[PDB]
C-alpha cells in the first residue's frame, strides 16, 4: 500500500511500501 | 460486556483556528482506526493528526477531530476514516478544501 | 497510528 505524510508548508511525501 | 459493530460518523471541515474534520466513533470492544488520504494511508505528523475529547463517564463513544496545521491545496482531497472491531468494520469519507488550487 | 497517543485513547488504537 502506498501512505503521505504532511510535513507542513505545502510539504507532501508519498511512501510506497 | 456489552459486545457490538463498530460505526463512524464523519462530519464536513471545519476551521476552529486549526481545521478540523470532526467525527464520532463507538464500538466494543474499542474499535482500531486508520485515516486515508486519497485511497493512501495518511500517517500522523506533527501538522495531521487525531484528536480525541475527554470521554464522559457511562458512554462508550468516542469523539474528536483529524485536526490539520496549516493545510494548503495540496491537502484539498478525499478524506476516509476507518474503524474495525470483532463484530464489525465501518468506514466513511468526505471532501474537504482548505484553500483554494493554483 | 496516533501522533499523540502512544498508548492509544481510552481504548481505540490505531
Amino acid at each position: 500500500f502506498k501512505s503521505v505524510s504532511y510535513w507542513g508548508f505545502g510539504r507532501l511525501s508519498y511512501y510506497n511500501h | 460486556n456489552v459486545s457490538f459493530p463498530a460505526s463512524v460518523q464523519l462530519h464536513t471541515a471545519v476551521e476552529m483556528h486549526h481545521w478540523c474534520i470532526p467525527f464520532s466513533v463507538d464500538g466494543q470492544p474499542a474499535p482500531s482506526l486508520r485515516w486515508l488520504f486519497n485511497g493512501s494511508v495518511l500517517n500522523e505528523t506533527s501538522f495531521i493528526f487525531t484528536e480525541f475529547l475527554e470521554p464522559a463517564a457511562n458512554e462508550t463513544v468516542r469523539h474528536g477531530c483529524l485536526r490539520l496545521n496549516q493545510p494548503t491545496h495540496v491537502n484539498n482531497g478525499n478524506y476516509t476514516l476507518l474503524a474495525a472491531n470483532p463484530f464489525g468494520q465501518a468506514s466513511a469519507s468526505i471532501m474537504a478544501a482548505f484553500m483554494d488550487n493554483p | 497510528g496516533f501522533f499523540l497517543y502512544p498508548h492509544g485513547f481510552y481504548g481505540i488504537v490505531c
